[PDB]
This record gives structure tokens, C-alpha cells and sequence, in this order.
């Protein structure tokens, strides 16, 4: 049995591409690559594809929970928020392939115990001006799923104490008031 | 359950 059946997932997952390209549609430009959900499925998807890396300036990859659009205002991102990894150029270089494939593994993984139900998807972003990278939830108001989800998070990534990662509601981002995104939490 | 996979085993699948 262990010899020829795929190790099944908790969850279907959604894998997504988006350029972009100012002169394309943001729904022209967004693309579903694949959907797996076996452990066998990921890695094969994950060997023919681009490390994050190497993708051009203005792209995203996300990885969502199948039925979840990768947009904010899906039904089950509306009420959510993120929590936010940003990199600088160095750490491209250093931290983001690893950092990617660590949230990756969270996610397929389920590794927040019960709170990995509120888990929704993550988003890596490759700029110009700094890598981004997220792990969205379903709602900002589930203090002890969102503290749980950053506290795990932080330590698979292996961030030092002295880092301060903050938690983003997707509402205060579309409408803050301001440069800078105030949080929900921190960890 | 839940179906939980931990950092090596997963890796140990690549």
C-alpha cells in the first residue's frame, strides 16, 4: 500500500500565475496553473515551474485552497487579512526560495493544528522595489487562529525574536488612510 | 482526523 498508493492532502489545492502586465486586464493577466492534492502532485508541479526567484519583476505566485479565488475580495478572504513577510533585494537572493517553499509546506502540510481551517492561501510577489511574502486568513477576528498561524509561521521560518511580522486585515490595506498598513497583530 | 504532514516527511517525497 505504501509502496504504490500518493500520500493524499488535507486539503485541493490551487496553484496561480499573475503578470503584471499594465497593458493586459488583470482577469486576462491571472491564470490557474495546475491543482493537486497529493504530496506526490505538489512535487512534480513544483519541479517544472520557475523558482520565485527567477520569475520577471511584477509577477505573483499563489497557492490557494481550492474554491478560493486568489483575490481579497473572495467570500472567504473578505473578512481576512495576511500575514506579511517583506524581503529586501539581498534576501532574494538568501531567503525568499526558501522562505516560498517553507509557506508552501505549511499550507499542504496542514502545520497550524485546528487553525489550519482558517488558513486560505499564500501569495508570493516578485518587485522591484521588495519581495512580499503572505499566508492569508478567513477572518481577522479569530485572535487565536491568527496568533497560532504567526506564531508556527515565524518559528518554520526560522525568523529571530528581534523580527516583527505583522498581521494585515485586507479591508484596512484597500482603505488605509496613509502610507504604511497598520496591524491586527504582531509576532 | 486531520491529515498532517511534517517538514521531513514531506521532503522526504521530493
Amino acid at each position: 500500500p505504501e509502496h504504490y498508493i500518493k500520500h493524499p492532502l488535507q486539503n485541493r489545492w490551487a496553484l496561480w500565475f499573475f503578470k503584471n502586465d499594465k497593458s493586459k486586464t488583470w482577469q486576462a493577466n491571472l491564470r490557474l496553473i495546475s491543482k493537486f492534492d497529493t504530496v506526490e502532485d505538489f512535487w512534480a508541479l513544483y519541479n517544472h515551474i520557475q523558482l520565485s526567484s527567477n520569475l520577471m519583476p511584477g509577477c505573483d505566485y499563489s497557492l490557494f485552497k481550492d474554491g478560493i479565488e486568489p483575490m481579497w475580495e473572495d467570500e472567504k478572504n473578505k473578512r481576512g487579512g495576511r500575514w506579511l513577510i517583506t524581503l529586501n533585494k539581498q534576501q532574494r537572493r538568501s531567503d525568499l526560495d526558501r522562505f516560498w517553499l517553507e509557506t508552501l509546506l505549511c499550507l499542504i502540510g496542514e502545520s497550524f493544528d485546528d487553525y489550519s481551517d482558517d488558513v486560505c492561501g499564500a501569495v508570493v510577489n516578485v518587485r522591484a522595489k521588495g519581495d512580499k511574502i503572505a499566508i492569508w486568513t478567513t477572518e481577522c477576528e479569530n485572535r487565536e487562529a491568527v496568533t497560532h498561524i504567526g506564531r508556527v509561521y515565524k518559528e518554520r521560518l526560522g525568523l529571530p525574536p528581534k523580527i516583527v511580522i505583522g498581521y494585515q486585515s485586507h479591508a484596512d490595506t484597500a482603505t488605509k488612510s496613509g502610507s504604511t498598513t497598520k496591524n491586527r497583530f504582531v509576532v | 482526523t486531520r491529515i498532517i504532514y511534517d517538514r521531513k516527511f514531506l521532503m522526504e517525497c521530493r
